[PDB]
């Protein structure tokens, strides 16, 4: 299962 | 901008045996950026039905892909892989050699 | 008995040819098990190994919701990094990310990973402490500051020590017949004259899994590192891998050369020679 939080660079 | 030219290997899935159906592989790796064109050739003509793997990359960030198609090797049929990439002036052709 | 899970993300801009493509693939060891491609006719997470197919609709929808959100986020990230390097709007650029967890043979978390790259260069990596960052340059320092403010490391540590390991263990159990099966190499040595005075000995390894393998040639029992031609390990297309190592030897000193093979599938390392 992948990491669920997106965060813009 | 830093670019990496593809390594190319052409080979069969199983040991080659004339008149026995097999798979012809072309493995391209170590390249960057990811855009690449790969054709499998039979006596110089582009084979139509070729499949390939999903884009992935190695620990050094270089991409790799496997292109493959069913084929039946014979004594006289010549196979090859033709590869173009931004790093190449012209398409590179690597011939299939069963001892390689 | 050591195992790992990794996800590999590739985000690629293409000015004049639509919005940036995002592709994600997931692996356990050397077995790919899922893909998502924003360029697909109907973008969804798709199974790529038989043992993942048993997961139910809520798994597939959760994956797809995550990857769709990542598609949009990476497009913003690509615009941001363009700006950080004062780059023109004309060029194609790539962000890559690889993250995941390593288990020891006892199934315990060995370490976690989260690394990103821009145009093939190290950009930012989570340190082994899962708490602090290493930034490659002043551009990546900006990302680092953003990531410190949104508590990203803390989130990743929770995932890497928690869900990552839990799901990896689930996959290992569900796929145990393949993922926990090491297939040893089938080996042989070939001989081909190059000339009157020399011949190539080529040591083959076929049909092995996982890809990790060591193939060396020795002369009189010392390693022939500089004189050995060694191809990259290559996939056969049926889950297995292939490799060979070649040395050009004087005719007929063939018997002074031995090929050595180490692989997880082998209960004894192999010593082989040419058998005329």
């Amino acid at each position: 299962l992948p990491f669920d939080r997106t965060t813009i660079m | 901008m830093i670019q990496r030219t593809p390594k190319i290997q052409v080979y069969s899935r199983h040991p080659a045996e004339n008149g026995k159906s097999n798979f012809l592989n072309c493995y391209v790796s170590g390249f960057h950026p990811s855009d690449i064109e790969v054709d499998l050739l039979k006596n110089g003509e582009r084979i139509e039905k070729v499949e390939h793997s999903d884009l992935s990359f190695s620990k050094d960030w270089s991409f790799y892909l496997l292109y493959y198609t069913e084929f039946t090797p014979t004594e006289k049929d010549e196979y090859a892989c033709r590869v173009n990439h931004v790093t190449l002036s012209q398409p590179k052709i690597v011939k299939w050699d069963r001892d390689m | 008995g050591s195992h790992s899970m990794r996800y590999f993300y590739t985000a690629m801009s293409r000015p004049g040819r639509g919005e940036p493509r995002f592709i994600a693939v997931g692996y356990v060891d050397d077995t790919q098990f899922v893909r998502f491609d924003s360029d697909a006719a109907s973008p969804r997470t798709e199974p790529r190994a038989p043992w993942i197919e048993q997961e139910g609709p809520e798994y597939w929808d959760r994956n797809t919701q995550i990857f769709k959100t990542n598609t949009q986020t990476y497009r913003e990230s690509l615009r941001n990094l363009r700006g950080y390097y004062n780059q023109s709007e004309a060029g194609s650029h790539i962000i890559q990310r690889m993250y995941g967890c390593d288990l020891g043979p006892d199934g315990r978390l060995l370490r976690g990973h989260d690394q990103s790259a821009y145009d093939g260069k190290d950009y930012i990596a989570l340190n082994e402490d899962l708490s602090s960052w290493t930034a490659a340059d002043t551009a990546a320092q900006i990302t680092q500051r953003k990531w410190e403010a949104a508590r990203v490391a803390e989130q990743l540590r929770a995932y890497l020590e928690g869900l990552c390991v839990e799901w990896l263990r689930r996959y290992l159990e569900n796929g145990k017949e393949t993922l926990q099966r090491a297939d040893p190499p089938k080996t042989h040595v070939t001989h081909h004259p190059v000339s009157d005075h020399e011949a190539t000995l080529r040591c083959w390894a076929l049909g092995f899994y996982p890809a990790e393998i060591t193939l060396t040639w020795q002369r009189d029992g010392e390693d022939q590192t500089q004189d050995t031609e060694l191809v990259e390990t290559r996939p056969a297309g049926d889950r297995t891998f292939q490799k060979w190592a070649a040395v050009v030897v004087p005719s007929g000193e063939e018997q002074r050369y031995t090929c050595h093979v180490q692989h997880e599938g082998l209960p004894k390392p192999l010593t082989l020679r040419w058998e005329p």
